[PDB]
This record gives C-alpha cells, sequence and structure tokens, in this order.
C-alpha cells in the first residue's frame, strides 16, 4: 500500500577507503521502476549521482566518479546498493535513494550521512539543565561527539509539541548541540521528564531524568 | 561544461500569511515541458511537488500550481500557510544531464513576538569533566534579527561563546536561538554572578536574566 | 551471370556524413559501397539498418473513468432540523446535498404544517448506474529508442541507440539527437476498450476542481471513489398548499456523455505491440506522426587493407516464384542464399530482371544456406525475375502470368523512360 524507503550503511570512513550503502524499499513493485541515488552536501543543492534500470544491464553515472561508484539492485529482497571506491573529502554529504521516473524523482527516503575524514569517533556527554512559575523550560546538553548525527527525544518521543532541537556547532573536530523543551509548571517536577539521546557511531544511548 | 543552467533566484522578501506568492525558475535553454518542482522542509527530505510543469504530485494540496513560457517558468501558491515555508527547487529533465536549481526559501510574515528567555547553570555531571557551560535559551520570537550578550560580574565577555539559530517554525512561524558560554572549573570558581542579556526590536530596553553562584 | 544492378559507389576522399529524419513507423535501409580513393577496384560494403521507434512513457495510473446517471430527490419535514434525519441519497456513491434549514415560511408550505421557520427542505443530487467506461493514464516522462545495426566490410555491430547514447565504433558513429513527438508530458491517455484499439488524448483532464460533465469527473481510484461537485445552483419551486419541490438548473449529462457527443473534437492515436507495466507504457506508433533525427558519420581512415582480407562471399539461386507481373497483384520470389567465409553478414537481396529491380529484402545471413523471401510488384509479360546481390545474380530466373512500412535506399540508378509502359 504505502511507499516506504529507508537508507542505511553510512557513517564515517577514512579518506581513501571503500564504503557500500544500502536502501530497502517497500510498498511498490521494486522490479518495475528505475532507481537512482542523489546526494546533498551540508546546506547545498541536490546532486544526482547514479541511476539503474529494471534488470541492471544499464547504469548511468556522472562524469566525475569515473568507475568510483557502482550502483546495484536486488529485486528478490527489494534492495538498492551503492558501492563506493576509495573516497575523497569532497564526498561528505547525505545520500538519498530515489525512485527515478526517467527524469523527476517522485519518492525520497530518509537519507544517511556519509563522512570522509581522518578523525576518530568520540563519545558524547549528556548533561541535564535544571532551572536556576507559569511555563517552565528545561534543557538537555549533548557535548563533545563525533561525527554527526544524533537523535534527541523526550519521553520516548511523545513530547513533539513545545520541543526545540538546535543545530550543532563544529569546534575543531568536536560537535555539540542542545535541546529545549517547555512543559507547564504543574507537570514538573510533578512528573518525571526524561531526555533521550542516541549516537549511532559510538553506540551511545543515554536517558537522563531532569531533577533540580 | 555544456550543460543547461537553471537559474533560481534566492533571497525572497517575506510575505504575509494567507496571501498569494509566486517563485520563478529561469533556464539557460528551452526544455519545453520537462520541469519538476521540489520542496525540502528544514531538516527533512525533499518532496516532489509538481511534475510535467503543470501536474500536481500525489499528496500535494490543491493550493499549488505551476506554469511558464519558454525557459521562464513559475510556481504559484495561493492562501499561504505556516507549514509550507521551506526551500523549493526546480529540475529540468529534457536532455542529459538532468540538472537541478539553486533553491528559493520562503519566509512567512507574522506579528512581532517577544523572546522567551531562560538561563541554565552548569550541572553537577558537567563539573566532573573539568569544564563549565552556561546555557541561555531564546525561543519563539520574530523577526530573526536578534542579539545576545554575556556578562560576568558586570563585565562584558565576547569570547569562547558558541551560539546557533533554528529555522522558521512550521507551526507558529517563530525562530529560536541557543547560546553557550564555555569555561573551565578554575575560572568558574572565581566569579559569582553570570548574566545573559538580549536585544530585540520588540523593545528597546534589553531583557535581563541572571543567576548567582 | 551478373547484371549492372549494383549499389551506389562512394569514393572516400572525405568523410561521409548523413542526416536522417526517420518517421515513427518506418524502418530505414541505407547501403552503399565505400571505394578506396587509391584503388578503383577496392570497395567495401557499408550497410545501415535502423528499426522502428519504440516509445517508452513513464505514466501515472489515474484509474478508471466512471459513467453515471443524474438523479434529484426532495425531502420535506415539518418540525426539527435538516441535520437531524437521514436521507436515501446520503448513502449513494456520489451525492451532493443542499438543504434549506429553518427556511420554512408559509407560501411554500403544504396543506399540513401550519408553521413558520420550523421545517426543513433537503435536496439531494446523487449518481447511480456507475459503470467503468475506460482507463486513464497521465504521462510523466518520455523516452524514444531505436535499434541500429551497421555492417562495414567484415565487421558487424549492433546497439540500441537512446537519446543519451550513440553507437560508436572505430570508423562509424550513429547518434540520436532529436525527436519531434506528437505526445508530451502532462497529457492524459484514455483507452475506452483494450490497448490495441488505441485511445484519445486529453490535456485539460480535471484533477483538483472536477465538475459533473468534465473529462475525469467520476474516477474509480484504487484508494476509493473520487466524486466531483456539480455545475449549477439549487432553487425551491413551490405553489400554494403544495409540498415544495426542488429544482436544479444545471448540467445533467455526464462527462462520458459529453465526450461521446463531441468525440470528434479530441486527438486520437493508435498503438502497436503494447507493453504496459506498473510504471511504464511501451508501444510503437503506427500513424507515423513522430520523426527522429539521426546523425551518421564514417571517417575516411577506413584502412581498406584490414577490411579487405577474407571478405564475405555470397552465392544465390532463384528456386521458386508465386504471383503475377501485374502492377497491383504482386509476386513472391524465393532465393537460396549461401554465405561463405563469414560467420554473419548483413546485406540485402533484390528481385531484379534484365532491366529493373521490383523488390528487396534485408537479411542477416548466417554461414551456410539461407532461404530469403522477396516481395515485388510490377514487371512485364516476358520478365524473367531473378535473385540478385550487389552485382552477381542467379543463373536462371522465373516468369509470372497475368506500403510494408519499409524504406530502401541503395543508391542504384533506376531505369529511365525506356522501362515505362513496355
Ligand atoms: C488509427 O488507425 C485507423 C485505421 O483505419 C486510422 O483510420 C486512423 O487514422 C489511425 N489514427 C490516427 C491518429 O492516424
Amino acid at each position: 500500500g504505502q511507499v516506504q524507503m529507508k537508507e542505511s550503511g553510512g557513517g564515517l570512513v577514512q579518506p581513501g577507503k571503500s564504503l557500500k550503502l544500502s536502501c530497502a524499499a517497500s510498498g511498490f513493485t521494486f522490479s518495475d521502476f528505475w532507481m537512482s541515488w542523489v546526494r546533498q552536501p551540508s546546506g547545498k543543492g541536490l546532486e544526482w549521482v547514479a541511476r539503474i534500470n529494471t534488470n541492471g544491464d544499464t547504469t548511468h553515472y556522472t562524469d566525475d566518479m569515473k568507475g568510483r561508484f557502482t550502483i546495484s539492485r536486488d529485486n528478490a529482497k527489494t534492495t538498492l546498493y551503492l558501492e563506493m571506491s576509495p573516497l575523497k573529502s569532497e564526498d561528505t554529504a547525505m545520500y538519498y535513494c530515489t525512485r527515478d521516473r526517467l527524469g523527476p524523482f517522485d519518492y525520497w527516503g530518509q537519507g544517511t550521512t556519509v563522512t570522509v575524514s581522518s578523525a576518530t569517533t568520540k563519545g558524547p556527554s549528556v548533561y541535564p539543565l535544571a532551572p536556576g512559575n507559569s511555563m517552565v523550560t528545561l534543557g538537555c546538553l549533548v557535548k563533545g561527539y563525533f561525527p554527526e548525527p544524533v537523535t534527541v527525544t523526550w519521553n520516548s518521543g511523545s513530547l513533539s509539541s513545545g520541543v526545540h532541537t538546535f543545530p550543532a556547532v563544529l569546534q575543531s573536530d568536536l560537535y555539540t548541540l542542545s535541546s529545549s523543551v517547555t512543559v507547564p509548571s504543574s507537570t514538573w517536577p510533578s512528573q518525571t521528564v526524561t531526555c533521550n539521546v542516541a549516537h549511532p557511531a559510538s553506540s551511545t544511548k543515554v536517558d537522563k531524568k531532569i531533577v533540580p | 561544461t555544456g550543460d543547461i543552467v537553471m537559474t533560481q533566484s534566492p533571497a525572497f522578501p517575506p510575505v504575509s500569511l494567507g496571501d498569494t506568492v509566486t517563485i520563478t525558475c529561469q533556464a539557460s535553454q528551452s526544455v519545453y515541458k520537462n520541469l519538476a518542482w521540489y520542496q525540502q522542509k528544514p531538516g527533512k527530505s525533499p518532496r516532489l511537488l509538481i511534475f510535467g510543469m503543470s501536474s500536481l504530485a500525489d499528496g500535494v494540496p490543491s493550493r499549488f500550481s505551476a506554469s511558464g513560457s519558454d525557459k521562464q517558468y513559475s510556481l504559484k501558491i495561493r492562501g499561504l500557510q505556516p507549514e509550507d515555508a521551506a526551500i523549493y527547487y526546480c529540475q529540468q529533465h529534457y536532455i542529459a544531464p538532468y540538472t537541478f536549481g539553486a533553491g528559493t526559501r520562503l519566509e512567512i510574515k507574522r506579528t512581532d513576538a517577544a523572546p522567551t528567555v531562560s538561563i541554565f547553570p552548569p550541572s553537577s555531571e558537567q563539573l566532573t569533566s573539568g569544564g563549565a557551560s552556561v546555557v541561555c535559551f531564546l525561543n519563539n520570537f520574530y523577526p530573526k534579527d536578534i542579539n545576545v550578550k554575556w556578562k560576568i560580574d558586570g563585565s562584558e565577555r565576547q569570547n569562547g561563546v558558541l551560539n546557533s539559530w533554528t529555522d522558521q517554525d512550521s507551526k507558529d512561524s517563530t525562530y529560536s536561538m541557543s547560546s553557550t558560554l564555555t569555561l573551565t572549573k578554575d575560572e568558574y570558581e572565581r566569579h559569582n554572578s553570570y548574566t545573559c542579556e538580549a536585544t530585540h526590536k520588540t523593545s528597546t530596553s534589553p531583557i535581563v536574566k541572571s543567576f548567582n553562584r | 551471370t551478373d547484371t549492372a544492378h549494383g549499389s551506389g559507389i562512394i569514393p572516400m576522399r572525405t568523410d561521409l556524413e548523413l542526416d536522417f529524419s526517420l518517421p515513427s513507423s518506418a524502418s530505414y535501409t541505407y547501403r552503399r559501397q565505400l571505394q578506396n580513393p587509391a584503388n578503383e577496384q577496392e570497395k567495401i560494403p557499408f550497410h545501415l539498418q535502423i528499426s522502428k521507434q519504440v516509445i517508452h512513457a513513464e505514466i501515472q495510473h489515474l484509474g478508471h473513468w466512471m459513467d453515471g446517471t443524474f438523479n434529484l430527490k426532495t425531502a420535506f419535514h415539518c418540525y426539527g432540523s435538516c441535520e437531524k434525519y437521514a436521507y436515501p441519497w446520503q448513502t449513494a456513491g456520489c451525492f451532493i446535498e443542499k438543504d434549506y434549514e429553518y427556511e420554512s415560511g408559509w407560501g411554500c408550505n403544504p396543506p399540513d404544517c401550519p408553521g413558520v421557520g420550523t421545517g426543513c427542505t433537503a435536496c439531494g443530487v446523487y449518481l447511480d448506474k456507475l459503470k467503468s467506461v475506460g482507463k486513464a493514464f497521465k504521462i510523466v516522462s518520455l523516452r524514444y529508442t531505436r535499434k541500429a545495426c551497421i555492417q562495414l566490410g567484415t565487421e558487424q555491430t549492433c546497439k540500441s541507440v537512446d537519446s543519451n547514447d550513440c553507437l560508436v565504433t572505430t570508423s562509424v558513429k550513429v547518434c540520436l539527437i532529436g525527436t519531434v513527438s506528437k505526445f508530451q508530458p502532462s497529457d492524459t491517455l484514455l483507452f475506452l476498450g483494450p490497448l490495441e484499439q488505441g485511445g484519445l488524448i486529453f490535456k485539460q483532464w480535471c484533477t483538483t476542481t472536477c465538475q459533473f460533465g468534465d473529462p475525469g469527473d467520476i474516477m474509480s481510484t484504487p484508494v476509493g471513489m473520487k466524486c466531483p461537485e456539480l455545475n449549477g445552483s439549487f432553487r425551491k419551486k413551490c405553489a400554494f398548499a403544495t409540498t415544495p419541490v426542488c429544482q436544479f438548473d444545471g448540467n445533467t449529462l455526464s462527462g462520458y456523455k459529453r465526450m461521446i457527443a463531441t468525440k470528434d473534437s479530441f486527438q486520437s492515436f493508435n498503438v502497436t505491440e503494447p507493453h504496459i507495466s506498473a510504471s511504464s507504457l511501451e508501444w510503437i506508433d503506427p500513424d507515423s506522426s513522430l520523426r527522429d533525427h539521426i546523425n551518421v558519420i564514417v571517417g575516411r581512415d577506413l584502412s581498406f587493407q584490414d577490411l579487405s582480407e577474407t571478405p564475405c562471399q555470397v552465392d544465390l539461386a532463384t528456386t521458386s516464384i508465386d504471383g503475377a507481373w501485374g502492377s497491383g497483384v504482386g509476386f513472391n520470389l524465393v532465393c537460396s542464399v549461401s554465405l561463405t567465409e563469414c560467420s554473419t553478414f548483413l546485406t540485402s537481396i533484390k528481385a531484379c530482371d534484365s532491366a529493373m529491380c521490383y523488390g528487396s529484402t534485408t537479411a542477416n545471413l548466417l554461414r551456410g544456406q539461407n532461404t530469403v523471401h522477396i516481395v515485388g510488384k510490377g514487371g512485364h509479360s516476358g520478365s524473367k525475375f531473378m535473385c540478385c546481390h550487389d552485382t552477381k545474380c542467379s543463373s536462371t530466373g522465373l516468369v509470372a502470368a497475368a506500403d510494408s512500412d519499409k524504406i530502401f535506399d541503395d543508391g542504384a540508378p533506376e531505369c529511365g523512360i525506356s522501362c515505362w509502359f513496355t
């Protein structure tokens, strides 16, 4: 019924190593559409990368990546793949698997981040922010992590209203961001407000209860 | 390269809510009908809006429309809403390579709102790391032009501060800002009071929120 | 026994460039003999075979077009409100209701209900007899492909040339650059019956604001029914001491009825060899309403020495004939072509006589015996038709007693007036 596509296989690789990205599609006939990969840098325009036909005998690439990228598909499992040769620092972007209609792309996935740097993974640190009325606000600080991204939720994600996740700032190979939530004064500290932070690369999962 | 260039004009002035807006997309060559419009909300993935230069994509509200003459196309929106305030792209698919555009971001014009300021002292868990970080939140204000300033015992401090800004909200069309003054424990134990001031056009008098140690 | 029925000999002093405008349902056959400018007796064959146009259209399944019948009913109540009771039209497939809530005066009132501002007059327009009449698709993108084969000396190469691809070899290059098309994106193709019967083309197919009577008003989408609104307004016609009836002065005929009424005002099209999937619709247009621009270029560095060692020998013999030599009846000739010293060789055989050649047939011969049929129209009473290659023909021929969407261009000099009415 519904069309759903999810990317996976991204992260951090060294400048000169290989990496293969995967993308699982469901909800439509995977063996009847042309597939394509489209990446986008941090705050830049979209850039078409590759394209594959139904069976796999015709593959279109860009004049830049001459034999560096290799797109493939598996119709038995309805999966799309993108194998990459030793990468460079100019390939750091977020890759989307799209349903190419010989031209426009009518469906886009979530997208995975691919980072090509010579840095090492670093574990984050979650710090609660206690007040120091009418509508109280609380904070949750995630300091010193690498690389992007992270996931911040409140009470298993059932606090979407009044939430504010702020863009991180890069400080010499170390990111850090903060989240802000607003709840009525009758709920806190009457109820336990929990901040959930997740970091995929470092396999970090921290749940902190905000207390005065 | 001998590819077609899709000139998309950025920096569009803000428009009021509920009115009619029109974005243009110029082409270096006539592609005649092979034009698609996309929408990329802040943080989310792109979304196909219009294909074939006149055909609405599935799941797109009826208040969207597109047309255009030779190498000069437009995208019209009637009855603006706070949701569809994002970046829009145009793609041609007449001849290879199928190139994209630059991107045009909208901005809903609302009434001026006062920022909800708040300050937070460093936590006990952060003190174990050896450093201190004071957080000052400024949520739900308009417009985006705002200034922040830190005071340590009345003295001005404009170094070691890291601040970031959020895009326009898709629910109330407001902005937000988070500033963080990072110091060490050796310096944090020397002073007593810390103040976070803010200057916005909603009031010439700067709002003040401080705390003692 | 050979006869001067050769192909066009072209000296290769300069490069050979060609531009073609192939019709939609047309197959071209261009063949010559490239001559070495350093030796008159050194010639190599050059064959160019281009197939028909294959139209690939990524489409969007709009669903089924439904046809219904207009119906109007009226419901009156003395007390209460219009949003209190139910009506038989509210449970139909498509229905639009306009009610005059609390508008009960006295001039429109029946003999019963001596009240004012307390009744309810509801009017319901519904559609019944909903039956599918055709299938609709919306064009998202277009693609045109043609399969081309070249034969130069002893080399043979084939490829499916797209718009973003070219058949490029060491000496020949075939590109597909432009395509004049009758179809373009954002068009709506409607098939009333099966695919092979063709369909119609609609540009203003309603999508957002559909009204009863427009092309695409009632649609059977896979998600569910998509009912349109009406083109008109309601009114309450009433008399003294009578129940108020409801009138609707608007459009009554459905969208399918008006389409059948003015069907001649829409664009029609045919399809041949159709292939439809969940995402595409491939077919060959037989109306010859599309033109493809093909550029062919052969360099003059052919290296006539390499393409001369062990050429393709071809022997043939006429073995059967069937038909008449009359201009309109036609005859069928059977040739036994024997290809030697080559695995595969692309050429064409012609059915010629002492003077002219009334037919041709292109075939990719294999090493050994090959049976080739040639259709021809024309000839005279004493015309002894024979099978013929470039120059060599069969030893004997046969005599008779008492379009095809192919194009042949071999550059042969046709007979003048001496072969007309003889
Ligand atoms: C489709 O084929 C029929 C066969 O008689 C022909 O009359 C008609 O003109 C064709 N359609 C078009 C658009 O040429």
